[PDB]
Order: structure tokens, then C-alpha cells, then sequence
């Protein structure tokens, strides 16, 4: 019986089949409604608009971002980016699927418990699950323990796992991720004298940084490189068929990550917050984090970001030290993957959550079948 | 099972309203209070300035009021959307799931009180048209300093 | 009604027990974890170094444990005693009423985390023979800056 | 039926009987424990010791203070406080007396909760009621409507209150009260070279504050005359019989309140405490606090504290403002004396909370019955 995965991102849902070897929809994490301002009680709730059709509409509809961070803080807003999941993009009854959800580190009791009550009755699912984001996409890469290093779309989180349970006093959050090289990039565009400001041109910045953007093993060489030679320069083409040559732009983005000074952040970057995880973390587990570092989502896909990661950690971990950055391909979808594979197994009918069960216990039974 | 919105003594007794959205206290002073217990799925609003306001166990309830002295308490609730239009000095929301202050630009000093709830939004308005949601944090962090114990407030920012 | 503490797995399942003071978990690996549920005033000591522990739906439940790697997660129980001998990097407390955490020597960098949670009081031991009590917040204070919500700790000191 | 009243003070319990002119037994809210390390986990909970008792065994017992700060924060101690209440000192059996509980300001709802289930479940009481100490001191001067400031052993706390209703966002704790007077007592008594350490030399410390102690109308005013003439002057005797002259402690003491750097705090004084509590309400209710000013508890019962009050807040206020501060002479026991009254009338029978109620609806009836 074909199990739904769905991956809650912070930046877009990714959803599909159990199995298959990618998410079926991926959509942006943004619910739009019209604009209202007086007695603000509902009634009977009237017209909203998921995705990108809520996206495009964004001049005149008030915005909704309910996972902007990672976790949901506003469920009327989650079931309607589930409702449109299941009837809009992925066209299929939920009531006929178990359905396996992923849920942000650090998640409180309370969303899994809410998220469990909303599968049953309001989707009126034949069972679900919940699994955290950082395990599955450890899962992925059939190993149980390490520090994933997740960059999605507005949140960064490095996550020690040890035995497929992750270490929360050592999960560190880096509120820079995508969203946030893509608005770089705009900024820095500027300088050469090109305007990107319209929500239709954001969305070329974000194609050129996913294109052209690389990591620099050393930023200081690669910006001497950049101001001797036109060597590192490369073209890009816009709809209307401009050709705009971008230079030194291609490197300066994601270095961010490892930099976040460059757009005014206090925070530490990407590699150390990576060290100070595992050095937070039992000195009995420390090898194993340093030897199976796993990588995934979207601000992952960098070229360069494993070499540059090595090199940074290496420099702040003992000499005597081995160092493995785990870059998957696939690591884009990394979760979901994960998740599909989960889903998948045949010894894993027994882990589901049932309605018969949930119709007993209630959303408390979450914290023991979800352990 | 049974159902009354009257005043007793000094407070309002709206109690046991199950589906009414249309739901107006219209005569009004500062001396008296409101307590709305055990009302699911109802709108109620409050007209002119009084004293305060509480929720006890309230399913997907709908609160609008002008003006409060003291203080509203939502309590044991679930669902519930309060809105001041006018001015109120504190909202509390304790042991309640899911809780919506919607708040005016004069109760932009309001001081949102919490203890044992969740999904709990402050609802700033714009001159768009529209509010802008803000999540309230719901998880602690407690630590020993040597001397005492240091509480710092897990954000969601 | 039904009674049982086994190791499933890799997890242990220390389920349904009522009113057994001598309980504990002798032989133990890293790798290991332990699941206490519907336990109701009983008393439990792991001794060993292990992955992690939950506590769900308990009922004046005592644990003793020697050192954990991850966390020890305390969901949904009532006047539960937790103590380390060892060392515990979080203790997490949530959903639960009444809940004393007995630290160790060397668990004094040991992270509360506290969520919908009453009646918390982290014990700190002292060269005196006994532990000085100091109880943990749970009421807290959120206000519009004009830009962001500022949340504060309600303090009891 | 004869109802007992109970005031949980944060230095010392007040119970007794409804419609007595005051409190039968008034006992430090102490709990001593025997010394314990090992696990910690209870069996089947050994002796313990209530009161003076605890606090003269002070040495070779770990002493629990559960009210220090006036929220209740260990109930396994406060069930011991209650116990002791019932069947030691007031020597009644609790499941035939219905009870009145007096609250702390600002105290949470799971704690009103709590106090309702222990009484209920714990005690077996027939009856019960949960009401607010500053309300209860209000409604002892006949008046529903005021500021209490409320200075009791271990906290003070500037109450407003509108139709017996308290507004929350001017409450004002200040973490100085009577402990901290009789402690700066002993820590100025030194200068003249009297040395009162003891746990029993505490003691006439107390006595001496209380018996000696005046609050100066002006400071500097009395700081010079006293400095000039031996007037002010007073002398003690101590259990010994020898006799101390006490100079200008009299009333340097009672000064911490105005002037909390006296002891090294940052806070503001009760004065100002006061004024910025009436601020922060709204300008429609003002007048009424400012002409209602009730001062209620131990720390209040100091001579001249009043006069100096009106002086204090006459100053702050505007000129044109009405301000009387109201000082009973009961207010040393206005709380309780409040809980006597309250419990006594016969328009309150239909008020208690009865555990036929109890059986129905559990701790959360506290919220309903108690509004
Ligand atoms: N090839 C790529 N190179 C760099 N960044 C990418 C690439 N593909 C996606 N991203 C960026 O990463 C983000 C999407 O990452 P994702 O893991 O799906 O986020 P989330 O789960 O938080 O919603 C977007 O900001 C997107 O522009
Ligand atoms: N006559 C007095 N003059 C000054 N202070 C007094 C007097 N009587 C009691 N006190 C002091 O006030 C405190 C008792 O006040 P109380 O209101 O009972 O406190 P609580 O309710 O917080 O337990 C003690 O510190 C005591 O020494
Ligand atoms: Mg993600
Ligand atoms: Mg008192």
C-alpha cells in the first residue's frame, strides 16, 4: 500500500511516494491569504492559496511562512500546505495512505504531538510517523551516527547523532542559509551595475547562484585570482537572451556560510560551527562525528564547500585527527530520500502509528512509537 | 448539555455556547468582569472597558474586546483568537494550545504573560491592510553558573 | 494490568511497572537506550554509560543513572525524581508536573530544557552532606520591542 | 461548622480558625530534613520537622524554605507545612473543616491547581478556597479597590487592585523584607562592637527591630540629630541582663526599605516602588490608589513608616493629588484577619469549592469557584 513521504521544509515541502527516487512535488513552504484587518475572529474561514501560485500573488495577499524557521508555529496555516500537498500536488486521498512526515531538530513535544493529531483528524490517515530531519538524511547514507551539517533555505543546523539519536545540547542553529546567499548575491550584483529587485528577478539570482556560485578552497587566493585575470569570470544568459558577465560574485556568495560578516552576522561560519558541535559533544563519540560528517539539503550543493570543509576542519581539529566530509549527490534530497527508504522497508510496518492505536492513546503516543 | 450568557452579580457568565458567531456584550462598565467558560467553536465581543476578562476551558474560541483595566487570561483552553482594538495591559495565556493575540497599535505596550502552552502568536498590525504573525517561544534553557540558576529563553529568531 | 522490563532490541523497555523500589539495569553498552513507561511509584538504577533515557507518562517515578551520552527526556509525567551520579549533558522536562533533578559533581554544565512544566527544582550537591535546592522558572514574559518579541524569564529570585 | 484559615507566609505560616480576632498558631514556614547523598530516590519517606523545631536543629539539618519568596515551590514540603498546621499546632482533624488558602501575587495557575488537589487529595478536606493575600488585606479594610504594599519576612510586594480584581503588569516584587532589616541590624550593631551571630542571638536582633526600630520622617534630618545629642538614644536588655544602648541603628534599619543601597541592592525603594506601580495603571483608576494605600504585614508595622510614605509619594505624585496612606494596626495579621472575615460570612457557604465539586471537574475547578 503506497506510503506518502513528506519533508516540512523551512524553504519548500518536499513530497511523494515511498520508494520512488525522488520527491513527486516540491513546492515553497508559504501559505498567501487575502488581506482583512477588523474583527479578526473566523467565522467560517474563507479562499487561501498555497505555493507558488501564493508566492507570485505577493503584492496583494498577506504572506504566511509557518515553517520559516525550521518549526511549524501555526498549524490552521500547516494544514493548509498539507491539504494542498495531498489533493493539489500529489492528487491522492490521504485516508488511503500512511503518511511519514519529517520534523525540524530541537522540535518541541508539543509539534509532534499536534502534528500526529492533525494527520489523524484532520487528513483522516491510516497511519503515520514522524522522524527528525538531520536523522534521515544520516539514514541516507546507511550510517547512524555523525554530524550532519543541514543548510536548507532559512535555517542551519549541525546535528550530532549517535546510534540514530541525535545529541541536542550540541545542535547548533545558523539562522543564514539560502534565502540568504540568494539576497547576497542580489546585493552584490548591484556593484557591477546589474538590478535584480523585482520577485520575478530574484528568481534568476537564485538560477546564477545555483549555476555559477562555487566555494573557494582559500577566498584570499581565489581573490587575487579574481583581480589579476578575467580567468574566473564566467557568463550568464537572462530570459529576455542578455548576457550579464559576472566575476570575483561566483565565490563571494557562499563564502558567507563560512563568513557571515559579509552580510552583518555576529555568528560563527559554517566550518567552526561544525568543530564546536563535536566539541561539545563526549569525548567517547568525537572520532566517529570527525570521520562521518554528512552534508545535505540545497546550500550544501556548492561546488568546493566538502574540500573548502575538510581544509577549515582540519585547521582547528588536532593534527593526529581524521576528517571524512560526506557530500552525497543526492543530498539535495537527502530527507526525503531518506525517509522514502524508511517508509519503504518491509520491517518497518510494524513502527507506523495505526488509527486504531492512535484512537486509544491520542497524540502522546508519538514521544513512544516515534523513539 | 446546557447553555446561558447573563449577568450574575458583577460578572458576565457566558457559559456553554456551542456555534454562535454573533455573539455582542454590548452594556458595559469598568467595575465589572467576564468569565467565559466551556465555549466551543463560538464568537464573542466585548463592548466599552471592563475590568478583565478570562477563558477557562474554551474549544477554537473567537474573543474580540475594546478596553481592559486588568488583565485577560486565557486558561485550560484550545484554539483560541483574542483581539484587543483598543488598549489592554497584559494577556495571559496558561495551559492553553494554541492561542492568537491579535494585538491594536495602542496595546503595542502589551505584555504577553505565558506558562504551560503552545502554538502562541502576537499579531502586531501594519498600515497594510494586514498583521504581521510573531511566534512567542514555548522551550527553556536552564543553567548553574556556580551561584544560581540562569533561564534564557530558546528563540525562534 | 500488564508487567515487564526486557532488552528489545537495543532499547529498554522498562513498561508498566507499580510499586517495586529495588530496579535496576546492570549490564549496559554505549549504544543502548531506555524507554520507562506507565512506571507508577516505582524506583529505577542504570548503571552504565548509554545513549539515552525517556520517562513517559510516569507516576512518581525515581531514577538514578550513571552517565548518558545524549539526553535524558522526561514527557507527559508527574512527581518524577531524576538524579546523575555521573556526568548528563541535558535533561529535558516536558509535559510533566513535579519534577527534581538531582545533579552530580560533574553534571553542573548540565542544560535544564523545560516545556509546558511545573514544580522543577534542580538539586545541587554540596560538601555538606545533603544537596541545596533552587527551583526552575515557569512563567514567562514576552513584549513587542517595536521590531521583535522580546521574551523574559519570570524570575523567582 | 468551624472553618480554618491559613496564610502561607514566606516566613511564617498564619492558621487558625474563622472568626477568631487573629491567627492560633504563627510558626516559621521551615521544613528540616535529615543530611542525604546517595540516591536520592524515595522508598518510603523518613521523619521530618516542622517549624521552630527545624530551625532550632538548624545545624545538623538540611532546612527547606518551600515559600521563601512567597510562590510555593515544593509541594512534598508544603504537604509537611500543612500537616503540622493541622494536627501538631492547630490540633483539628482537616476532613472536618472546610479550608481557606491564602495565594501570592503573580502565582501561576498549575500552583492555585496544586493547592487544590493536595487539600482535596492529600488532606481529605470536606471544603475548600484559594484567595489572593493583598486582596485579602484590602478586604480587611473594607475596601476593594487600592495599592497594598505588602511587607512580609521574605519578599514585598506593591499590589494594585481594581473591584477585587488585581492588575498583573504593576505588580512590583522587591526581594527585601524583614529578613534582610534584621540582617542589616546585626551587620550595624557590630560598629558599636555588639557581635549577635548565634542562630539564638538572631533572635534579640529581631527583637530589638521590632521593639526599637522607627522609620525617620526625614533621614539626614535624624542623622543629625543624632550626631549632636544622645537624644535618640535608646537602651536594650538582653536574656542575660545586661543592658546595650543602641544610637542611630534605630532607625538606619527600617531605611534599607527607602534606601535599598544600604545593603547593596540596585532596586528602587518602596516609595518609588509604589508611585511607579500606580503609573503603570490606567490614568482612569489612579486617583482611587492613590487616596487607598494599604500597608499590610510584619514589615510594615515599624513607627512612622507611614508618615514618612505620605511625605515619600506626596513628593512623586502631582501637586494637586489626594494621597492617604492607611495603616491599621491589625496589619501585622490583615491577611489572615481578611481569610477570617471572608470565610466567616454567611453569603461565602455558596463560595467554597467541596469535593462532591472536586469528584467532578479535579484542580482546574480552582480558576472557576476562585475568580
Ligand atoms: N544547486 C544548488 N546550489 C546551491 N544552492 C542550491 C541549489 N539547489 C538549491 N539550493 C538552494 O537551497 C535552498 C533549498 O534547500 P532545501 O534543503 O530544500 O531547504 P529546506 O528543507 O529548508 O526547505 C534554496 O534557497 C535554493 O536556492
Ligand atoms: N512589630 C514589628 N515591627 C517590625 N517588623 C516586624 C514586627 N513584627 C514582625 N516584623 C517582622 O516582619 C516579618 C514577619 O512579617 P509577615 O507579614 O508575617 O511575613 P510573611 O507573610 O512573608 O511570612 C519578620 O521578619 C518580623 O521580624
Ligand atoms: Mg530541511
Ligand atoms: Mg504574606
Amino acid at each position: 500500500t503506497t506510503a506518502l513521504v513528506c519533508d516540512n521544509g523551512s524553504g519548500l515541502v518536499k513530497a511523494g511516494f515511498a520508494g520512488d527516487d525522488a520527491p513527486r512535488a516540491v513546492f515553497p513552504s508559504i501559505v498567501g491569504r487575502p488581506r482583512h484587518q477588523g474583527v479578526m475572529v473566523g467565522m467560517g474561514q474563507k479562499d487561501s492559496y498555497v505555493g507558488d501560485e501564493a508566492q507570485s500573488k505577493r503584492g496583494i495577499l498577506t504572506l504566511k511562512y509557518p515553517i520559516e524557521h525550521g518549526i511549524i508555529t501555526n498549524w490552521d496555516d500547516m494544514e493548509k500546505i498539507w491539504h494542498h500537498t495531498f489533493y493539489n500536488e500529489l492528487r491522492v486521498a490521504p485516508e488511503e495512505h500512511p503518511t511519514l512526515l519529517t520534523e525540524a531538530p530541537l522540535n518541541p513535544k508539543a509539534n509532534r504531538e499536534k502534528m500526529t493529531q492533525i494527520m489523524f483528524e484532520t487528513f483522516n490517515v491510516p497511519a503515520m510517523y514522524v522522524a527528525i530531519q538531520a536523522v534521515l538524511s544520516l539514514y541516507a547514507s546507511g550510517r547512524t551516527t555523525g554530524i550532519v551539517l543541514d543548510s536548507g533555505d532559512g535555517v542551519t543546523h549541525n546535528v550530532p547523532i549517535y546510534e540514530g539519536y541525535a545529541l541536542p545540547h550540541a545542535i547548533m542553529r545558523l539562522d543564514l542559509a539560502g534565502r540568504d546567499l540568494t539576497d547576497y548575491l542580489m546585493k552584490i550584483l548591484t556593484e557591477r551595475g546589474y538590478s535584480f529587485v523585482t520577485t520575478a528577478e530574484r528568481e534568476i539570482v537564485r538560477d546564477i547562484k545555483e549555476k555559477l556560485c562555487y566555494v573557494a578552497l582559500d577566498f584570499e587566493n581565489e581573490m587575487a585570482t579574481a583581480a589579476s585575470s578575467s580567468s574566473l569570470e564566467k557568463s550568464y544568459e537572462l530570459p529576455d537572451g542578455q548576457v550579464i558577465t559576472i566575476g570575483n560574485e561566483r565565490f563571494r556568495c557562499p563564502e558567507t556560510l563560512f563568513q557571515p560578516s559579509f552580510i552583518g552576522m555576529e555568528s560563527a561560519g559554517i566550518h567552526e560551527t561544525t568543530y564546536n558541535s563535536i566539541m561539545k559533544c563526549d569525548i567517547d563519540i568525537r572520532k566517529d562525528l570527525y570521520a562521518n560528517n554528512v552534508m545535505s539539503g540545497g546550500t550544501t550543493m556548492y561546488p568546493g564547500i566538502a574540500d573548502r570543509m575538510q581544509k577549515e576542519i582540519t585547521a582547528l581539529a588536532p593534527s593526529t585527527m581524521k576528517i571524512k566530509i560526506i557530500a552525497p549527490p543526492e543530498r539535495k534530497y537527502s530527507v526525503w530520500i531518506g525517509g522514502s527508504i524508511l517508509a519503504s522497508l518491509s520491517t518497518f510496518q510494524q513502527m507506523w502509528i495505526t488509527k486504531q492505536e492512535y484512537d486509544e492513546a491520542g497524540p502522546s503516543i508519538v514521544h513512544r512509537k516515534c523513539f | 448539555e446546557p447553555a446561558l450568557l447573563e449577568l450574575e452579580g458583577k460578572k458576565w457568565r457566558v457559559e456553554n455556547q456551542e456555534n454562535v458567531s454573533n455573539l455582542v456584550i454590548d452594556d458595559t462598565e469598568l467595575k465589572q468582569v467576564a468569565y467565559i467558560y466551556k465555549c466551543v467553536n463560538t464568537t464573542l465581543q466585548i463592548k466599552g472597558k471592563i475590568n478583565s476578562i478570562t477563558v477557562d476551558n474554551c474549544k477554537k474560541l473567537g474573543l474580540v474586546f475594546d478596553d481592559v483595566v486588568g488583565i485577560v487570561e486565557i486558561i485550560n483552553s484550545r484554539d483560541v483568537k483574542v483581539q484587543v482594538m483598543g488598549k489592554v495591559p497584559t494577556i495571559s495565556i496558561n495551559k492553553t494550545d494554541g492561542c492568537h493575540a491579535y494585538l491594536s497599535k495602542n496595546s503595542l505596550d502589551c505584555e504577553i504573560v505565558s506558562a504551560k502552552s503552545s502554538e502562541m502568536n502576537v499579531l502586531i498590525p501594519t498600515e497594510g491592510g494586514d498583521f504581521n504573525e510573531f511566534p512567542v517561544p514555548e522551550q527553556f534553557k536552564t543553567l548553574w553558573n556556580g551561584q544560581k540558576l540562569v533561564t534564557t529563553v530558546t528563540e525562534i529568531a
